[PDB]
RNA sequence: UGGGAGAGGGUGGUGGAAUUCCCGGAGUAGCGGUGAAAUGCGCAGAUACCGGGAGGAACGCCGAUGGCGAAGGCAGCCACCUGGUCCACCCGUGACGCUGAGGCGCGAAAGCGUGGGGAGCAAACCGGAUUAGAUACCCGGGUAGUCCACGCCCUAAACGAUGCGCGCUAGGUCUCUGGGUCUCCUGGGGGCCGAAGCUAACGCGUUAAGCGCGCCGCCUGGGGAGUACGGCCGCAAGGC
């Protein structure tokens, strides 16, 4: 699972200001962490379709957040995808 | 020879088979509804089971046995009658136990039983 | 005349307390329904899980012959 | 780094020397699989409800252990290879749930 | 951030009950089956009983008008990996939302391909009864298949025969699961009876089939017919 320590490390890494926990960048970073871990799980557990539906839901949510960020701040959007290696 | 034995009663819906065994489970004698001159559905009647139990117990006394522990398997029509006949045949019935085998959701039954 | 009623406080997750847990079994070694026992549904679920654990461990029985 | 309870049932007709030998092998497995002991109980010889290995009694051991999760399935396997070990059950420790 | 319940999913192990088979013991005149029988099995020693061993498949009691899941579906127990969802705090972002033609993924059973496995059951098949006949219903056998891995197939009374989202409109009662000021109040599920309203009626009725808005799908008499032709998909069966 994902422990509180790595989650807090990500939150501090991507937050704009110290007390920030729900900005677009932080949400995208947490979604990317979950997606990476779940895809690693699914590379071994191929017949795990029920988890794969959740992965699809996560990918869609991140796509919506990225679209909003790109539409409201192109510089922030480009910096975030460069830092996360999202494009592809 | 032994004065203590076991009485197995196997009461299916078609027949009742009674066996007398030594305390190690090795049979000494047995009797069924067909051993008395019954055939067909009459083998399943309670009276046939009573006669089979009486016959098996009589053979057991002829062997020189006085007490039997009764084990009943199956839920046929002649179950209670056979048990009572053993109770009043000339043998000391210390205990009666039910040991019908039931699966813990095991093999698939035949169509008639589904 | 309820198993829960005639007892003190005890752990519902304890799979080694044979004396307490055996009170929740019928004469033939079968788990009692909520009618006989008196626990709630969640408590009954925990009791059934612990009883099965103790059955596997070899303490409580799976089945016992019926004696008239 | 998670808590587990390890229940072991062995041969009841095992002498003191062989019992200590098997205890040392169990401890060697525990250390080899990175488990830290927090409590130990030894209830001894108890009468089983049904025969195990055609034996009506069993010798019981109960360890409280703390170990990384990924090794738990390995350790248990190592505990099942010995011919004198009758039962091995490892469970996750749980807080007591109280009736009444 | 802190907690909860759960047959939600995948992988690896292992517990007993029971059926079958084999070995040994003991023992004898039938067993089995039906409405009644017969085929069948059995003195070359069956059935019933005891002990030992092997193997496969399914998990009794708990257990439910119960729970989980988008649907199909999910039930011994243990460990690991993983999805959804609920409550409390009212902390952060700042409309980032809803729906969705095509696309992609999933999708009971049966079926198909290549390996494995095979106890029980059992399409086809064989025999016995029944009957005017009995290509059935009942009985004795019996092969695929049912199980596992991988790959296909993509259908159903895939049903609540009720698309999804949001708001508004008396209550009463049963139940699962949270929080609290634990009499009681306040969330989230699952049922029953009923205001107003609706409906051809049956019935529905805060889990709407009421009152409204948004977006999608579908209908236009019955048969011909989910057929033909064309096209696409499939190894095939066949699907759209
Ligand atoms: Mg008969
Ligand atoms: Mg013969
Ligand atoms: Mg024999
Ligand atoms: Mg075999
Ligand atoms: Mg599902
Ligand atoms: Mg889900
Ligand atoms: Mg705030
Ligand atoms: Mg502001
Ligand atoms: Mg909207
Ligand atoms: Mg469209
Ligand atoms: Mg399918
Ligand atoms: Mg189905
Ligand atoms: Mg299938
Ligand atoms: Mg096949
Ligand atoms: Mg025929
Ligand atoms: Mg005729
Ligand atoms: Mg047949
Ligand atoms: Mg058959
Ligand atoms: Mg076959
Ligand atoms: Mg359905
Ligand atoms: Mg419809
Ligand atoms: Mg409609
Ligand atoms: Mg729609
Ligand atoms: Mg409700
Ligand atoms: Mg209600
Ligand atoms: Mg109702
Ligand atoms: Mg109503
Ligand atoms: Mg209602
Ligand atoms: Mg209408
Ligand atoms: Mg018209
Ligand atoms: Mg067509
Ligand atoms: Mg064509
Ligand atoms: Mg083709
Ligand atoms: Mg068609």
């Amino acid at each position: 699972p994902i422990t509180k320590e790595e989650k807090q490390k990500v939150i501090q890494e991507f937050a704009r200001f110290p007390g920030d926990t729900g900005s677009t960048e932080v949400q995208v970073a947490l979604l990317t962490l979950r997606i990476n871990r779940l895809s690693e799980h699914l590379k071994v557990h191929k017949k795990d379709h029920h988890s794969h539906r959740g992965l699809l839901m996560m990918v869609g949510q991140r796509r919506r957040l990225l679209r909003y960020l790109q539409r409201e701040d192109p510089e922030r959007y480009r910096a975030l995808i460069e830092k996360l290696g999202i494009r592809g | 020879q032994v004065a203590s034995g076991r009485a197995y009663i196997h009461a299916s819906y078609n027949n009742t088979i009674v066996t007398i065994t030594d305390p190690d489970g090795n049979p000494i004698t047995w009797s069924s509804g067909g051993v008395i001159g019954y055939k067909g559905s009459r083998k399943g009647t309670p009276y046939a089971a009573q006669l089979a139990a009486l016959d098996a117990a009589k053979k057991a006394m002829a062997y020189g046995m006085q007490s039997v522990d009764v084990i009943v398997r199956g839920t046929g029509a002649g179950r209670e009658q056979a048990i009572r006949a053993l109770q009043a045949s000339g043998l000391q019935v210390k205990s009666i136990v039910d040991d019908t085998p039931v699966p813990h959701n095991g093999c698939r039954p035949k169509k008639k039983f589904r | 005349a309820k198993v829960k009623a005639t007892l003190g406080e005890f752990d519902l997750r304890d799979y080694r307390n044979v004396e307490v847990l055996k009170r929740f079994l019928s004469e033939t070694g079968k788990i009692l329904p909520r009618r006989r026992t008196g626990l709630s549904a969640k408590e009954q679920r925990i009791l059934a899980k612990t009883i099965k654990r103790a059955r596997i461990l070899g303490l409580l029985p799976f089945t016992e012959k019926l004696v008239r | 780094m998670r808590r587990y309870e390890v229940n072991i049932v062995l041969n009841p007709n095992l002498d003191q020397s062989q019992l200590a030998l098997e205890k040392e092998i169990i401890q060697r497995a525990l250390e080899n699989y990175g488990a830290r002991v927090e409590k130990v109980e030894e209830l001894g010889l108890r009468r089983l409800a049904y025969p195990i290995a055609k034996d009506p009694q069993g010798y019981f051991l109960w360890y409280q252990v703390e170990m990384p999760e990924d090794r738990v399935n390995d350790l248990a396997r190592e505990l099942r290879i010995r011919d004198n070990v009758r039962r091995v059950m490892v469970v996750k420790s749980q807080e007591p749930f109280l009736a009444n």
